[PDB]
RNA sequence: CGAGACUCUGGCAUGCUAACUAGUUACGCGACCCCCGAGCGGUCGGCGUCCCCCAACUUCUUAGAGGGACAAGUGGCGUUC
RNA sequence: CAGACACCAUGGUGCACCUGACUCCUGAGG
């Protein structure tokens, strides 16, 4: 089995760096929230003295952009951010289009579908809603929602089925059927409250963790329990790999990648460091995401830096 | 120098700490978020005195139990850890050298041992 | 304060009376007091069950 | 611009401390380069903050004293700018190594702290710090031109390029000289 | 009128940051803030300071009136 | 109990919601039109008045709800408190 | 510990005060 091998290092953020995201169309985009109450969308002229160049600012807002998404093209990003708001941008350029008030209190997390006109988000006011691109909020998704935060929201690929699966800090994942938003499946047995979700690529899986560090492997086309991958510390974010079934998990000390098929772990990644002192020592890694292409592996991180690897033999 | 923290945001935080231990974070933000879900403070500056010392108590928590505080998880680990067991109780120790009265104590109970004997250089651990 | 004449001067008479309401009645005066903060009660974050799922 | 940051009609290249003691509360060049000198208008703020503040600064903040001059800045560098100028007249130059060579020559080394003995009017030989040297050097030579101009044809900016040109090779005209030898001497003295 | 000045200058810099931010490149703003921000002058950061308030019992704001003892 | 805490004011919100007893932007800008400069000139830029919209905005101005400071992040020190 | 260590006097008055029995009494009804 393969590894990686850090390709290079991009930089030039203040605040840690929530929230990464590519787009299918260029796997030289990288769009990037961070808590400095602006997103920043990089070009990547993938290179050795950086790895990219910022492109444009996306400039502004009271509270730190907790999370981000991008079209399936690339043009417009839908940023949720913690002061109460969801802003949609044309990234290419500037101008917001379009500010998405019916919160009121902050939006954790923002997605998009592939058919870019259903926009889902969850907050902290305990709602999940369906949006659409001109503001007009179409469904208010309360009852059997969690009875507590909404920590993420994600899209399920939608040329299947428009499905959306969240996780909430009640310690349950709830699957929903959109355009009639009943739950297609209750998914029971976490402990602790649940950081992250992330669909598999073609929708099959969904693997879900959160405090407990306890990757749960679920078959998302049954509602029924496979498996479960032992972590063993906080999983802070979780994604599937596009071209393989790699399960990537950046736990607190350390970003734990796996191979969920066949089963064995690939790598254990460090990022700890000399600097005892020793209860403020740790760095975690806050997010991964993998490229468009899978060659590609960005992860966020909260000493500003988000670090590339490729993979080699 | 300055605004040194008072009882009334300590109180709070040993509460809220022993409490939803599983449930808070070692991040500001989120913490103060936290607090307003499971309390009713009447200010903001004091529920971020209160969110703020609860981070700096969750990041020497996760050291194992620290000063004046005790999470209940914990102490039960702790007590699980201490089975420890030094002796088994004598060693066996038998016929062995021991003090001339020592052995008159042994000698007298029907066992006896080996003995030590002659006093040299008096006053004894001088 | 209500004075009370007397036929050898005034006495003064103050009674000052504090409510025994601030964070209930329905709430009282300026918001819960200043140096009191109440909490709910946790439980959750456990289970025994092992993990199951089931269509809905 | 950017290559070099000059004053607004005089160079800040060819500026020389000829003191290694002195060095760090002196500079013009060594980040702190100005066309025109302000800052924020706060100096008080940290104690670090002095550092900041280049020679040229602080000798027009020090200027503005005495009720009806106090809190006029403008008049100061209007002042100023016009002493530079009879400065390079006087003795060719450029007229900030002339000020370097006069605050090095007019601030003293040794001084005096009070201690007791025997309630006698004795003191203990003390050396102070480059700052205070610096601090007190400016002072000298601002109370020096005002109080020449004060009753005499003579303007603030004369005045002050007399005293610097005194002091930065010694002619024993200058206050600051007069003043430092006194400080010097008594310090060597004392018990 | 120093008020102005002061003002003025961290607009205009701030401006042409502003609009090389959103319109041409980040590169360009990027270089202008390095350039201003080392030698320093807070025209891309705001200054806090503003007038205090003046208490009774003294003719300024801490300036107090002269007290007289025997 | 006092003080702290607390409240009020000053500062940080090109985020949020608004404004014809408030303004600003932004055209189309024409006129009073001066050529001051560019352009041969129409036209463009211009202190103000005047053209005004089914324009746009809240930046300056206003006042409402919101967030931001907690020694938070990191590193030394301390009974590691 | 292990640097320096001085003169300086004088001055008047009263009231500090001592016992127990919960209603705004409700007052349409009561």
């Amino acid at each position: 089995t393969e590894q990686m091998t850090l390709r290079g290092t991009l930089k030039g953020h203040n605040g840690w760096v929530t929230q990464i995201a590519t787009t299918p169309q260029f796997p030289d985009m990288i769009l990037s929230a961070s808590r400095d109450k602006t997103i920043i969308m990089w070009k990547l002229t993938r290179d050795e003295t950086n790895y990219g160049i910022p492109q444009r600012a996306l400039r502004g807002h009271s509270h730190f952009v907790s999370d981000v998404v991008i079209s399936s093209d690339g043009q417009f990003a839908l940023s949720g951010s913690w002061d109460g708001t969801l802003r949609l941008w044309d990234l290419t350029t500037g101008t917001t289009t379009r500010r998405f008030v019916g919160h009121t209190k902050d939006v954790l997390s923002v997605a998009f579908s592939s058919d870019n006109r259903q926009i889902v988000s969850g907050s902290r006011d305990k709602t999940i809603k369906l949006w659409n691109t001109l503001g007009v909020c179409k469904y208010t998704v309360q009852d059997e929602s969690h009875s507590e935060w909404v920590s993420c929201v994600r899209f399920s690929p939608n040329s299947s089925n428009p499905i959306i699966v969240s996780c909430g800090w009640d310690k349950l994942v709830k699957v929903w059927n959109l355009a009639n938003c009943k739950l297609k499946t209750n998914h029971i047995g976490h402990t602790g409250y649940l950081n992250t979700v992330t669909v598999s690529p073609d929708g099959s899986l969904c693997a879900s963790g959160g405090k407990d560090g306890q990757a749960m492997l679920w078959d998302l086309n049954e509602g029924k329990h496979l498996y479960t991958l032992d972590g063993g510390d906080i999983i802070n974010a979780l994604c599937f790999s596009p071209n393989r079934y790699w399960l990537c998990a950046a736990t607190g000390p350390s970003i734990k990648i796996w191979d969920l098929e066949g089963k064995i772990i690939v790598d254990e990644l460090k990022q700890e460091v000399i600097s005892t002192s020793s209860k403020a020592e740790p760095p975690q890694c806050t997010s991964l995401a993998w490229s468009a292409d899978g060659q590609t592996l960005f992860a966020g991180y909260t000493d500003n830096l988000v670090r590339v690897w490729q993979v080699t033999i | 120098m300055g605004r040194v923290r008072t009882k009334t945001v300590k109180k709070a935080a040993r509460v809220i700490i022993e409490k939803y231990y599983t449930r808070l974070g070692n991040d500001f933000h989120t913490n103060k978020r936290v607090c307003e879900e499971i309390a009713i403070i009447p200010s903001k500056k004091l529920r971020n005195k209160i969110a703020g010392y609860v981070t700096h108590l969750m990041k020497r928590i996760q050291r194992g139990p620290v000063r004046g505080i005790s999470i209940k998880l914990q102490e039960e680990e702790r007590e699980r850890r201490d089975n420890y067991v030094p002796e088994v109780s004598a060693l066996d120790q038998e016929i062995i050298e021991v003090d001339p009265d020592t052995k008159e104590m042994l000698k007298l109970l029907d066992f006896g041992s080996l003995s030590n004997l002659q006093v040299t250089q008096p006053t004894v651990g001088m | 304060v209500r004075h009370v004449l007397l036929r050898q001067g005034v006495l003064g008479i103050k009674v000052k009376i504090m409510l025994p309401w601030d964070p209930s009645g329905k709430i009282g005066p300026k918001k819960p007091l200043p140096d009191h903060v109440s909490i709910v009660e946790p439980k959750d974050e456990i289970l025994p069950t092992t993990p199951i799922s089931e269509q809905k | 611009t950017p290559d070099i940051k000059l004053f607004g009609k005089w160079s800040t290249d060819d500026v020389q401390i000829n003191d290694i003691s002195l060095q760090d509360y002196i500079a013009v060049k060594e980040k702190y380069a100005k066309y025109l000198p302000h800052s924020a208008g706060r100096y008080a703020a940290k104690r670090f903050r002095k550092a900041q503040c280049p020679i040229v600064e602080r000798l027009t903040n020090s200027m503005m004293m005495h009720g009806r001059n106090n809190g006029k800045k403008l008049m100061t560098v209007r002042i100023v700018k016009h002493a530079f100028e009879i400065i390079h007249l006087l003795t060719g130059e450029n007229p900030l190594q002339v000020l370097v060579n006069a605050i090095i020559n007019s601030g003293p080394r040794e001084d005096s702290t009070r201690i007791g003995r025997a309630g006698t009017v004795r003191r203990q030989a003390v050396d102070v710090s480059p700052l205070r040297r610096v601090n007190q050097a400016i002072w000298l030579l601002c109370t020096g031109a005002r109080e020449a101009a004060f009753r005499n044809i003579k303007t603030i900016a004369e005045c002050l390029a007399d005293e610097l040109i005194n002091a930065a090779k010694g002619s024993s005209n200058s206050y600051a000289i007069k003043k430092k030898d006194e400080l010097e001497r008594v310090a060597k003295s004392n018990r | 009128h120093v008020a102005q000045i002061y003002a003025i200058r961290q607009s205009i810099s701030k401006a042409l940051v502003a609009y090389y931010q959103k319109y041409v490149d980040e590169a360009s703003k990027k270089e202008i803030k390095d350039i201003l921000i080392q030698y320093d002058r807070t025209l891309l950061v705001a200054d806090p300071r503003r007038c205090e308030s003046k208490k009774f019992g003294g003719p300024g704001a801490r300036a107090r009136y002269q007290k007289s003892y025997r």
